[PDB]
């Protein structure tokens, strides 16, 4: 998902500074318990943004020879405000290369932001609405894509898109396509504010999209939904939850998770999963703070081994640990973190599942699903759907869904199996 | 915390 590349890079201090701005330490980790020094901002005209070569969320080894390792702030900031005019950085690269690989919705090869518009345009003005034509397009085209056809239509029309659909469009299709021309991180900025309303929150959606979420989806979620509603969505979640079920929302929602390392760290883990035994099945009640902070604190990769190191100690798995050990939002939030942890496809292809097994359907939990994503892991997700349940997940959406909302939904699943 | 160098 991400490589890895160091390079030197020699800056000459101008009347401007070295241009960059710097966090981490010992003492202010930018992710949990990581000391590492990291470039925060690079300020324009500036030494740095001129040479092009440092890059925000850089990770700073050394200065001048010296080494960045676990040293306080202070003493970070010191080794560069005491530099001379030459500086020299080695510096480590984190750079992501898989895109859209296992989604299901890709970019449209031959796409023209025009053309769909006016196709559109006029699929909303036939007498009595071609929705087929309406499904086709935009279930057929990366989101990117669509807000580019959004842009066009506006510029044409000089009406937005999403209120001629509002207009056009009702029923769970309505739901379907407003959501798919929203942003990823605007759609879960959205679902996050409809699902917070004080004592009537709907902790399960709160609970779906913040412990599924990684860091760099967290961190624009959180950019975007101060933008949109004016208030950070920390404040949001602390005046609609509460108790230890509102002290792990919060602490997932900073989306300050450890990032995976290059070492296995087996010490840890080992350490980590005696902290978990400790802290719960193995004492007379439970240290809920030490689960949240093990939990929310540590690497995917890392808690994915101190869940299998852990049943070393245990008689039972995390999971039936979280059942006999917490009970209500607290205990399904857990539920669903580890989950997330331990196999992300298949938490969505079980919650799917559960969407549509029973009686009617939870439209809003799989239209969410089959929207947001879409475009990250779809085809694991309809991997792990066939292998556990026989049948695709396209079959199970062609059972308990029809029509154009039945359409779309198969689209965005991309094919059967 | 932020510092601008
Ligand atoms: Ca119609
Ligand atoms: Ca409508
Ligand atoms: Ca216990
Ligand atoms: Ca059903």
């Amino acid at each position: 998902d991400y490589l890895v590349t160091e390079e030197e890079i020699n800056l000459t201090r101008g009347p401007s500074g070295l241009g960059f701005n710097i966090v981490g330490g010992t003492d202010q980790q930018y992710v949990s318990n990581d000391s590492g020094i990291y470039v925060s901002r690079i300020k324009e005209n500036g030494a740095a943004a001129l040479d092009g070569r440092l890059q925000e969320g850089d990770k700073i080894l050394s200065v001048n020879g010296q080494d960045l390792k676990n040293l306080l702030h202070q003493d970070a900031v010191d080794l560069f405000r005491n530099a001379g005019y030459a500086v020299s950085l080695r510096v480590q690269h984190r750079l992501q290369v898989q895109g859209s690989a296992y989604g299901s919705v890709k970019a449209y090869t031959n796409f023209d932001a025009e053309r769909d518009a006016l196709n559109i345009e006029t699929a909303i003005k036939t007498k009595g609405v071609d929705e087929v034509t309406i499904v086709n397009i935009l279930t057929n085209r990366s989101n990117e894509q669509r807000q580019d056809i959004a842009f066009a239509y506006q510029r044409r029309t000089k009406k937005e898109l999403a209120s001629a659909l509002k207009s056009a469009l009702s029923g769970h299709l309505e739901t379907v396509i407003l959501g798919l021309l929203k942003t990823p991180a605007q759609y879960d900025a959205s679902e996050l504010k409809a699902s917070m309303k004080g004592l009537g929150t709907d902790e399960d959606s709160l609970i779906e999209i913040i412990c599924s979420r990684t860091n760099q989806e967290l961190q624009e979620i959180n950019r975007v939904y101060k933008e949109m509603y004016k208030t950070d969505l920390e404040k949001d979640i602390i005046s609609d939850t509460s108790g230890d079920f509102r002290k792990l929302m919060v602490a997932l929602a900073k989306g300050r998770r450890a990032e995976d390392g290059s070492v296995i760290d087996y010490e840890l883990i080992d350490q980590d999963a005696r902290d978990l035994y400790d802290a719960g099945v193995k004492r007379k009640g439970t240290d809920v703070p030490k689960w949240i902070s093990i939990m929310t604190e540590r690497s995917v990769p890392h808690l994915q081994k101190v869940f299998d190191r852990y049943k070393s100690y245990s008689p039972y798995d995390m999971l039936e640990s979280i059942r006999k050990e917490v009970k209500g939002d607290l205990e399904n939030a857990f539920l669903n973190l580890v989950q997330c942890i331990q196999n992300k496809p298949l938490y969505f292809a079980d919650r799917l599942y559960d969407s549509m097994k029973g009686k009617g359907t939870r439209d809003k939990v799989l239209i969410r699903i089959m929207v947001s994503r879409s475009e990250v892991d779809m085809l694991k997700i309809r991997s792990e759907f066939k292998r556990k349940y026989g049948k695709s997940l396209y079959y199970y959406i062609q059972q308990d869904t029809k029509g154009d909302y039945q359409k779309a939904l198969l689209y965005l699943c991309g094919g059967d199996d | 915390p932020s510092t601008t160098l």
